[PDB]
């Protein structure tokens, strides 16, 4: 059966993108000290397969972790282009979600999801450490639930 | 007018235009400018999908929060169609394939389909109805393609008298199937052309005009029930527009004559790719058809566009194909194709 | 807390310290969790009498600045010189 | 209580609901309206009125100092209970 | 009426200023388009900056024609040593802006803005 | 000692005011008021000529070695005919004490860069330019610090709107972020808060 | 001998008690090109007077440091450096002048 | 008073020179900070086993807002505006008129948590302890619209959580 080898391939490679995300190091502000936090000891973001990597060449995700202002929107959407895919974007943090606390600034993007597409949302200012987290472990169950192959075969 | 649906605001990103359109085949290189138009404006789009959920993430950014709303559909269901049309003032109908899968043919997605849209639309008491033919489409081609083109528009009009129908030419745009097509024959060696083309004549579209061209249509009250033809504003013989296509990538141009029969074997080579074939018959047969005048339909200029011309817009679509040596050449540095007058 | 005997003696002498006698994670020395209710005291001015605002209220005693000169004997200098800091006598150098 | 519209829309604590031919009932479309079920308004109702023995009565809402504000209510009328302002409670002097 | 001027004494020495501005901007245009690798032509990028400087023809005040040629400087730096991007570049052709019909029936149209 | 209250230190009012003539009396020709606050700040103000003049006196002078600029801004009060006032706070290491000289400017009156005195000035004066449109002259590097490439206007003057007149966002069909005409989803809700009863009789203004 | 100052690159002076002469004095001769009546010239008079009082009259380096309370013997010839370098400018500036110009009415108003 | 961090003199003395000759060529003393780290390869990690474990929080955590009521069921919240005046953040929208039994009552109370910055002022600035911010900080959407929350939403958050909440205050309410 076609259908049933198509659904075990899109578990493996569903599985292999979730238990292997890399988020670009890229950190805005106050957000990105509680994105180190996620890093740290307690929460060790690396025993569930994710790893900091520098290049957007090999990054899978983008965490934007902290307000963008319009003097960084173009370099923002540039690293995240670069980004091969499949590559996700989560939004940390009110300044990034929609603006915050400098939403009517003069200076400030209302949101980072004018600029790029945006998978995952975490509330808070900052969110914590763990909420962080809880967003990370969301974005990997959003990816378990992917079906490209299984509507591959039914195009 | 419901008093949600009076325009309000300055036609921005924030504004209330009105229009509350379904956009049917929005995930594909027409739709990706049709639903950035309408987003544009502070437009209600609803984006019905058969796709993957990550291949609409380019969409998600082209409205204000609330104003892009995707849906699932099944081209053979007719309920899905239903919810997504029974809110809207205007449906857009942009589904098309340039190859046949094993699940749906030419048949599927240029008549069945359309026909059902324009169907389930009249009934939920959609106003307005845009659907794309082809420039091309004759019931008399050799092209299965452009001969379903021929039967869907038929029966869309016949379905939705009060349609817009427009017939566009090749477009050509950054994700197009036309420039970059010529471009990519390039890891084949030479360009092989039937006759050389010598005996073809193109009339290529901008995609921004045809863009442009749409949502125009739903503005004017005018284009209900009318047809439309979309063409660029200079015709080409085959050969020099390809011979330009080169000369804009500073690729190396062999161009050497080819059998219609000998490429035809080609073609049926490429179709056995079980994915995105990179060329097909029934592809080799509408590139080498020649693009029909036809006076007597309106254009782009009864819309209020002014056609682009392709010199104007040819290295935006292909710097992409040039090497490193290359990459920065001017516009002005290539001299245009010999126009047809 | 839970390491054996040979691992606590593997890792004090590779350190150099006795690390058991001030581990990093915490174990029962903390605080509970639940702790009775507060009573918090009251501030100066809860009376019932000889308590008027006006005798304690700093904002109205704010005044406009002293125009010293304006447009319409010794040399000084804003402070005394600052007294020279004398060395530590708890650790006078690390 | 929470009623639904013609449409089959359930329709608010605060009288909202979409009318038909209004397009913005498409965001609801495969989703759902969040609409919470106890309206307060008939909560309250439900409370009993109490009896006092007095002219004047003071409400803080119960709890002490985790209710609302106290005050007192005038219950000289007998063509109507004193209501609380805050919270909604009513009072009655008994003969 | 006794000011302190900014650089030029009187609106002759400002114009001096002026046109040399106007040849480093014109002078600049095709490094501009090739280093960016714009879509747009030379002539496009000239008569872009044409079409800046004649919108400040009117100006009769020294001083506010050397801070125009202050700001006009600091612009063309930055355009120069690629701080700049092609973004910033681009904002002065305005190509994702719908035009906005200037007679009064279509204004009268569409809204309560004069 | 009232508990609530902040107290007062005299004998720094009386030292700050006799440093303060004493700055008058030295610098005549450009100090225009000199003033003491109910909490202990000394300020000079004098005319723009002077700001080299002055700002280098107090740096050099064996009684005031003001050797460090802690902040150089700029005010706007745009119902001055000069609406800028430009302020910089100094501090002495060697007296333990602060002071503050002010000027003033106009839009198309350029200030003298006070790099020379004090190289903390550069970047100071470069945001005092980029947000308040002040221009200093002999500046070695004055342009735009804190705003974005080609960014019109000064944000911080106080006519300028508090949203700006433009925003951005990425643009499919160019491919590029663009800058368009702002408009907020919800507007800013202005609040008007001032109680209509006077608050401090002794800052009351004649009549 | 001091090893060293303390402050990075505030070199220790050998001679610090003929460098502070030497500087006072030159002090002095530059402000008698200065009008009698400035007061800068008074008050910078008496105070770099007082200075040279007191390096003649003590030749122990900590001693005498401890009178000046300037700090380091070195940051005292700086300062008198410094001091030298601000009266020459002094002359060319003449702030000894009447006010150039008073301020428009409600300059320093404040509140508005 | 003052320190040197680093003003010290070393030893001439041919046994502190050796000491030193060998430290250069023996590397002791970065054989030392190999020390140190393999005594962490043998101390237990600080990682909790997230989700199954939690790191702890306290009464007065800031997190996810919600509505509460009276013990009867009647909504605290009396349109007073108090929450919407102080919000540093402009995220609270709010309108209200006289309820059909006459009582003071929103008919909008929108939240935009996008815009909030999870401070507690419009916890501390209201009246009737009506807008509270949980101890819930899992919420994390994947549309940027579900986290515009209006009243409906901020009521089902207050029914959701009132168990929490509700000893979350009692804990605190004296320190307030
Ligand atoms: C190739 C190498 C691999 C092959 C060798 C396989 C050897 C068997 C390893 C079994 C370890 C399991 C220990 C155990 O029972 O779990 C206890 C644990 C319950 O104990 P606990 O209550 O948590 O407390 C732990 C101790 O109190 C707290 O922990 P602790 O730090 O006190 O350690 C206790 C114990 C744990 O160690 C062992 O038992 C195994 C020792 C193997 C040494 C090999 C090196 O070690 C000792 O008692 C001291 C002797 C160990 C040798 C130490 C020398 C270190 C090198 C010298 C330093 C210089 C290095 C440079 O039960 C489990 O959780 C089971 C988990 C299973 C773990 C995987 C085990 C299989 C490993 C792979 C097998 C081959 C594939
Ligand atoms: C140390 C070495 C480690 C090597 C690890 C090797 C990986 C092992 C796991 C393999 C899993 C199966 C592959 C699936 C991943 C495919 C990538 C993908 O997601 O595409 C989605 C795409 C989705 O396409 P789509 O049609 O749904 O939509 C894409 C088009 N748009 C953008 C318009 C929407 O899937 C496919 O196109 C085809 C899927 C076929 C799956 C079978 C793969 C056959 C392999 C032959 C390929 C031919 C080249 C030969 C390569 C060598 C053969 C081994
Ligand atoms: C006697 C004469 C006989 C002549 C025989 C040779 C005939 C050649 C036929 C030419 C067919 C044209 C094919 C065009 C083409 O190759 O492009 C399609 C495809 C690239 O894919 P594309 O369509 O551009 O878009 C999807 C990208 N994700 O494919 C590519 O371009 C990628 C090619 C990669 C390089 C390997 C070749
Ligand atoms: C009978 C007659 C016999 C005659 C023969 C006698 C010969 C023996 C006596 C000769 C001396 C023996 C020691 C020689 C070893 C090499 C020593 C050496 O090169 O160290 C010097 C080097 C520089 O140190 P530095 O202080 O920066 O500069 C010196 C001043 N310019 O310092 C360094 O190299 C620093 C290195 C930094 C990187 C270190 C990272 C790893 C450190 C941990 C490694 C532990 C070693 C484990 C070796 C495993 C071997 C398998
Ligand atoms: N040169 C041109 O591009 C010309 C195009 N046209 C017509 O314009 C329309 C769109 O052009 P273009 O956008 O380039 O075509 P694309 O192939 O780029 O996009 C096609 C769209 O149709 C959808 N679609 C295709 N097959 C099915 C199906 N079986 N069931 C459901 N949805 C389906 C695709 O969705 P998915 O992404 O899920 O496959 C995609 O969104 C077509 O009708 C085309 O014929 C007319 C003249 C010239
Ligand atoms: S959301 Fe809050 S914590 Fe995060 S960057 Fe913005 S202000 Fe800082
Ligand atoms: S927590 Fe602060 S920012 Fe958020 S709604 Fe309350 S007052 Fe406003
Ligand atoms: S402060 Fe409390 S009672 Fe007042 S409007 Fe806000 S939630 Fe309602
Ligand atoms: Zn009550």
């Amino acid at each position: 059966r076609g259908e049933y080898v198509v659904a075990k391939l899109d578990d493996l490679i569903n599985w292999a993108r979730r238990s292997s995300l890399w988020p670009m190091t890229f950190g805005l502000a106050c957000c990105a000290v509680e994105m180190m936090h996620m890093a740290a000891p307690r929460y060790d973001m690396d025993r569930f397969g994710v790893v900091f990597r520098a290049s957007p060449r090999q990054s899978d995700v983008m965490i934007v972790a902290g307000t963008l202002t319009n003097k960084m929107a173009p370099a923002l959407r540039k690293v995240y282009d670069q980004m091969p895919e499949p590559r996700y974007v989560v939004s940390m943090g009110s300044c990034a979600n929609g603006g915050g606390y400098y939403h009517y600034s003069y200076s400030v993007v209302r949101g980072c999801d004018r600029i790029v597409p945006v998978d995952i949302y975490v509330p808070g200012c900052p969110p914590t450490a763990e909420a962080l987290l809880y967003g990370i472990l969301q974005l990997q169950k959003k990816i378990k639930r992917e079906k490209r192959l299984r509507i591959w075969y039914r195009r | 007018l419901h008093h949600a649906v009076i325009p309000h605001g300055k036609g921005g990103r924030s504004s209330v235009s009105g229009i509350v359109a379904t956009v049917f085949g929005a995930t594909g290189f027409l739709g990706r400018y049709v639903v950035n138009h309408l987003g544009r404006m502070g437009s209600q789009v609803i984006v019905p999908h058969r796709c993957e959920p990550y291949d609409t993430m380019h969409l998600r950014p082209m409205g204000d929060l609330g104003q892009i709303i995707f849906m699932d559909w099944n081209g053979r269901d007719k309920d899905s169609i239903r919810r997504a049309v029974e809110h809207s003032s205007v449906v857009i109908n942009l589904v098309g394939r340039e190859w046949e899968t094993q699940n749906f043919d030419f048949e599927d997605v240029f008549v069945k389909i359309p026909q059902a849209i324009a169907q389930v639309s009249k009934e939920a008491g959609v106003e307005k109805f845009i659907h794309i033919s082809h420039l091309n489409a004759d019931i008399k081609s050799s092209s299965k393609y452009l001969r379903s083109k021929a039967v869907g528009e038929k029966e869309v009009r016949e379905t939705f008298p009060e349609a817009t129908i427009i017939k566009p030419a090749e477009i050509f745009g950054r994700e197009d199937r036309f420039l970059n097509y010529f471009a990519n024959i390039r890891w084949f060696g030479g360009v092989p052309l039937i006759s050389l083309g010598k005996k073809t004549v193109k009339q290529p579209v901008y995609i921004v005009d045809v863009t442009k061209g749409i949502i125009n249509a739903i503005k004017d009250p005018d284009a209900r029930g009318k047809t439309f033809a979309f063409v660029g504003p200079s015709r080409y013989l085959l050969f020099d527009l390809v011979q330009y296509v080169f000369a804009v990538a500073h690729r190396p141009f062999l161009p050497y004559p080819l059998p219609h029969f000998a490429y035809r074997w080609i073609g049926r080579l490429f179709e056995i790719s079980p994915f995105e074939p990179w060329t097909t018959r029934d592809k080799v047969e509408r590139i080498h058809t020649t693009d029909k005048i036809l006076p007597h339909l309106p254009g782009l200029e009864d819309l209020g566009v002014e056609a682009t011309p392709l010199e104007l817009k040819a290295i935006e679509v292909l710097r992409r194909h040039r090497t490193y040596r290359w990459l920065s050449s001017e516009i002005e540095d290539v001299q245009p194709a010999k126009t047809i007058p | 807390a839970s390491a054996t005997r040979f691992i606590q003696w593997l890792r004090n002498w590779a350190s150099g310290r006795d690390l058991q006698a001030k581990l990093q994670l915490r174990y029962q020395e903390i605080s509970k969790r639940t702790q009775p209710p507060p009573k918090l005291p009251v501030g100066p001015s809860h009376k019932l009498s000889n308590n008027y605002y006006c005798t304690r209220d700093g904002r109205r005693e704010a005044m406009p600045p002293s125009i010293v000169m304006s447009s319409q004997k010794k040399a000084v200098s804003p402070a005394p010189p600052i007294k020279r800091w004398e060395l530590s006598q708890d650790e006078p150098y690390l | 209580g929470v009623r639904t519209s013609p449409t089959g829309e359930k329709v608010t604590h605060t009288g909202q609901v979409y009318d038909d031919g209004d397009y913005r009932k498409v965001r609801f479309v495969g989703r759902q309206k969040e609409v919470n079920e106890n309206f307060a308004i008939d909560l309250i109702a439900e409370q009993p009125v109490s009896q006092v023995g007095s002219r004047v009565i003071s409400c803080d809402g119960g709890g002490g100092a985790l209710g609302h504000p106290r005050v007192y209510i005038n219950l000289d009328k007998e063509t109507k209970t004193g209501t609380c302002g805050y919270c909604g409670l009513q009072f009655r002097q008994q003969h | 009426t006794s000011v302190k001027p900014i650089f030029s004494r009187d609106m002759n020495e400002a114009k001096r200023r002026v046109r040399e501005l106007y040849r480093a901007w014109y002078r600049e245009v095709p490094n501009t388009v090739h280093l960016f690798q714009l879509d747009i032509s030379v002539k496009q990028g000239r008569d872009k900056v044409r079409e800046m400087f004649k919108k400040n023809a009117h100006i009769t005040d020294p001083r506010v024609v050397d801070l125009l040629v202050i700001k006009g400087k600091m612009e063309l730096e930055e355009t120069i040593k690629v701080w700049k991007q092609r973004t910033h570049v681009m904002r002065f052709f305005h190509e994702t802006e719908a035009p906005r019909p200037k007679d009064f029936l279509s204004k009268f149209y569409v809204g309560h803005d004069p | 000692t009232r508990p609530t209250v902040r107290p007062r230190n005299d004998v720094a009012h009386k030292q700050l005011s006799a440093f303060g003539e004493y700055v008058a009396e030295i610098l005549p020709k450009y100090v225009q008021q000199v003033q003491v606050s109910c909490f202990n700040e000394l300020e000079i103000c004098i005319h723009p000529d002077g700001v080299i003049p002055v700002l280098t006196f107090l740096r050099d002078h064996s009684n005031a070695q003001f050797k460090s600029l802690a902040d150089l801004t700029a005010v706007d009060i745009p119902t001055r005919q000069n609406r800028f006032e430009i302020v910089y706070n100094l501090l002495s290491l060697r007296f333990n004490s602060r002071i503050r000289v002010k000027t003033y400017t106009d839009e198309l009156t350029p200030i003298e860069s006070s790099v020379p005195v004090y190289k903390a000035a550069n970047w100071y004066e470069r945001e005092i330019w980029d947000m308040f449109g002040v221009f200093f002259a002999n500046h070695p590097d004055l342009r735009r610090i804190l705003t974005d490439y080609g960014f019109e206007g000064h944000p911080f003057r106080k006519d300028f709107p508090l949203s700006g007149y433009v925003e951005l966002r990425y643009d499919d069909e160019v491919k590029r972020v663009v800058a368009e005409p702002v408009e907020l989803a919800q507007e800013f809700r202005k609040f008007d808060l001032n109680s209509p009863w006077e608050a401090f009789p002794a800052y009351r203004q004649p009549p | 001998l001091k090893k060293t100052t303390g402050l990075v690159g505030l070199a220790v002076c050998e001679t610090p008690h003929e460098r502070l002469k030497i500087l006072y004095t030159k002090i002095l001769d530059v402000l008698g090109h200065i009008p009698k009546n400035a007061a800068y010239r008074k008050y910078t008079e008496q105070i770099t007077n007082e200075k040279l009082s007191m390096v003649k009259a003590e030749p122990d380096v900590k001693k005498l440091e401890e009178r000046l309370q300037g700090g380091q013997i070195e940051e005292v010839i700086l300062q008198a450096e410094n001091e030298l370098s601000l009266a020459r400018k002094m002359i060319q500036w003449k702030p000894w002048e009447p006010l150039v110009e008073e301020p428009p009415a409600s300059q320093w108003k404040w509140p508005i | 008073t003052y320190k040197y961090v680093n003003l010290r003199e070393p030893s001439m003395d041919m046994k502190s020179v050796t000491d030193r000759a060998a430290q250069t060529l023996l590397w002791t003393e970065l054989i030392r900070g190999l020390g140190m780290t393999l005594s962490y390869l043998f101390r237990e990690p600080a990682t909790i086993n997230y989700p199954f474990e939690k790191g702890p929080l306290s009464p007065r955590f800031r997190g996810e807002h919600a509505l509460r009521r009276y013990p009867s069921g009647e909504e605290r919240c009396i349109a007073c505006k108090l929450c919407e005046a102080v919000c540093p953040a402009q995220a609270i929208t709010i309108e209200a008129e006289p309820r059909a039994d006459g009582s003071r009552r929103t008919t909008r109370y929108d939240i935009d948590m996008t815009k909030c910055i999870y401070c507690g002022f419009c916890q501390e600035a209201c009246p009737v302890d009506a807008i509270v911010e949980g101890p819930n900080f899992e919420f994390s959407t994947e549309t940027h619209e579900e986290l515009l929350y209006n009243k409906e939403k901020l009521l089902n958050n207050g029914d959701k959580w009132e168990a929490e909440i509700a000893a979350n205050i009692q804990a605190d309410y004296l320190y307030r």
